[PDB]
């Protein structure tokens, strides 16, 4: 069949090295297989046992249960060839049930990026996946849209490598409801071009830590570290999202004529500055409030007159913690972000007493 | 040919015996012709040797008098390469338009396509022309093979 | 303030209509914040209100492409090199001759 | 040169108290879906005509 797949690799690449089973090929005799509507499943699989004109008698394969339903209830089941397909445009039966089935069986197999013609569908995994790593970057770098499975890096190279072929300025537009994962994909697009379209001055040094193992450029280091500073002075936990974007942002990355990064500009829209004073039930304020009250060193704690949790009337709900984050070390992280970006040692203390 | 350079071709032909009975193997024949400047395809040499197999290429022997008309046949070909065509094919693999191909891609194309080189042949060709980033200017790489 | 926000929103929208626009459509799988859980109707509605089925409809029976006669002649002549005669000819007619070659 | 724009907008959000800030946030999402509707279905077909 094909090359074998590593464990990490199986979260982007479909398993296709199996025996050519006669079972689902033989089952094809049930050419009265269809999708029928389901309260639990959205659509479930079932087989037509008579057609009565306008109505159709159907039997659920799953549960053995004969039903009568409409001739327009029944949606058109795809051949077992199309199981976990990369693009929705390849599907012979484009049905609402089939798109739901292909996303569902991809999602539970861990494949969270699926193409859909000229745009993609990305489902939030709520799970750390290995697919974001410095191995994966040089696999997608320069590599065509059908030579690798769909991924945010593929879209990021595709925009970069259309712009230098047509010569039209590009936007990558993240859509979706509140908690959908747009901010993380936005950070993945910036991560990709911060090493693909960056100017290089030499390799080394590698620490003793994890491996995002690349010596990113001087500007590109600052561009990488721009996002956590604005997440500190701008993200807050809501009921829906525990690092909820409480401002909107448009990041314009500028290029030369060769195609290398030369500048970047961040425009910004609606800041929910109303939640600084009072918060909704079970919600947090702007993260920097938690980071500064917890993580401030004993000398600066008296200098900036920082009083404890529940000693400030602009913290409602008391001391709401955040799950999978420790606010104490996030103060050190966001201080290290400010030093790397280019803020002076006194200049940073001036920010904190505000 | 003039006798002038045909005399030089005798000295070069004597410099590819390893023994002393004045015979160049069919396996060695292309690379004798390449020593005397020529740049033939493998299928251009093979054709003038009558299309032998790999086994008999070791065992079949040429003298100078029978080697010399082979030189005269391959000397006037119906085409030859230039700079203008040869950069155009390598610039397809120039990822942004940089003036440079990655040394891995250049090693991979020469082995995988056409008259397929060994890994040793590509490594000897490209080494010391790839920078700190492993990137090769195709411009000077073409000038290096064409002009000497 | 309503007018003041609207004034920069039209500014953004003007730039995004003067840029090629790659849509990364992020979908929420459940409100319960569970890894490994998918609520079928909740995703199905997101497919409906984002217009996904309708977007795939053009994907496979358009037309997204998109090449002028000169660039098609210039980059593809190598494939069809005896199709266009050695005398000057119309760009539309020349492209039709290589398409039928 | 040229540029790459990347857009992160506050998503469609609804709570027990929906205020003017949420009105402006949801309005921006209405515009973003409309931008997709206009590029994908309208501008594509105009070019064919």
């Amino acid at each position: 069949s094909q090359k074998p797949l590593s464990d990490d690799e199986k979260f982007l690449f479909v398993d296709k090295n199996f025996v050519n089973n006669p079972l689902a090929q033989a089952d094809w005799s049930a050419k009265k297989l269809v999708w029928v509507p389901s309260e639990k499943h959205g659509f479930e699989a079932a087989s037509i046992k008579e057609e009565k004109g306008d109505e159709v008698t159907v039997e659920l394969q799953e549960n053995g249960k004969k039903v009568t339903l409409s001739k327009d209830d029944i949606q058109k089941m795809n051949p077992p060839k199309f199981s976990k397909v990369e693009d929705m445009a390849e599907l012979t039966c484009l049905n609402e049930a089939s798109v739901l089935h292909n996303l569902r069986e991809r999602y539970f197999s861990g494949l969270i990026y699926t193409y859909s013609g000229l745009f993609c569908v990305v489902i939030n995994p709520y799970k750390q996946l290995p697919i974001y790593s410095e191995k994966i970057i040089d696999m997608y770098k320069g590599k065509k849209r059908h030579e690798m499975p769909p991924h945010i890096y593929a879209i990021a190279d595709t925009a970069y490598r259309s712009m230098l072929q047509d010569r039209e300025d590009q936007s990558i537009l993240c859509t979706g409801e509140s908690g959908a994962g747009k901010t993380e994909n936005t950070k993945k697009v910036i991560q990709y071009l911060a090493v693909v379209a960056s100017s290089h001055k030499g390799k080394k040094d590698t620490s003793i830590t994890q491996g995002p193992s690349f010596s990113y450029g001087e500007l590109e280091k600052q561009l990488l570290q721009a996002n956590p500073i604005l997440e500190a002075f701008g993200n807050a936990k809501t009921v829906k999202n525990d690092n909820s974007s409480r401002f909107g942002k448009f990041i314009r990355i500028n290029f030369d004529v060769t195609g290398y990064i030369v500048g970047a500009n961040i425009e910004t829209y609606l800041l929910e500055k109303s939640r600084a004073i009072r918060q909704a039930k079970d919600e947090r304020t702007f993260h920097i409030f938690y980071y500064l009250i917890a993580g401030a060193s004993e000398q600066m704690r008296n200098d900036l007159l920082l009083e404890g949790f529940n000693n400030y009337t602009f913290l409602s709900n008391g001391h709401v913690p955040i799950p999978a984050q420790q606010d104490d070390e996030m103060f050190q992280e966001t201080l290290e972000a400010m030093t790397i970006m280019g803020f002076t040692e006194e200049e940073q203390t001036s920010i904190l007493r505000v | 040919f003039s006798e002038e350079q045909t005399a030089e071709f005798k000295e070069a032909f004597q410099l590819f015996d390893r023994t002393g009975d004045g015979k160049i193997l069919y396996s060695q024949c292309g690379d004798v012709m390449r020593a005397l400047g020529q740049n033939p395809t493998n299928a251009e040499v093979m054709k003038v040797l009558g299309n032998p197999k790999s086994d008999e290429m070791n065992l079949k022997t040429l003298k100078f008098e029978q080697f010399l008309p082979m030189m005269q046949t391959i000397a006037k070909n119906k085409d030859q390469g230039c700079f203008e065509d040869y950069v155009e094919g390598l610039r397809v693999f120039d990822k942004e338009g940089n003036g440079t191909v990655m040394g891995a891609e250049i090693r991979h194309v020469l082995v995988t396509l056409g008259e397929k080189m060994t890994e040793e042949e590509v490594e000897q060709l490209v080494a010391g022309h790839e920078d700190s980033n492993g990137c090769i200017n195709y411009e000077e790489l073409v000038r290096m093979v064409l002009s000497g | 303030v309503g007018q003041l926000y609207k004034e920069q929103l039209t500014k953004l929208m003007t730039t995004l209509r003067n840029t090629n626009p790659n849509f990364v459509r992020c979908i929420i799988p459940n409100h319960e914040k569970r890894a490994g859980k998918l609520d079928a109707h909740l995703v199905l509605e997101q497919l409906r209100c984002n217009g996904v089925l309708e977007g795939i409809r053009i994907c496979r029976q358009g037309f997204p492409n998109r090449i002028v006669f000169q660039e098609f002649r210039q980059r593809y002549e190598i494939l069809a090199a005896n199709a266009i005669p050695k005398g000057f000819m119309d760009g539309k007619q020349a492209c039709i001759l290589m398409i039928k070659a | 040169a040229s540029f790459l724009g990347i857009l992160d907008i506050a998503g469609f959000e609804i709570f027990e108290i929906n205020s003017f800030e949420q009105l402006c946030i949801n309005y921006t999402n209405e515009k973003l879906q409309q931008l997709f509707n206009h590029t994908m279905f309208i501008l594509e077909q105009e070019e064919y005509q």
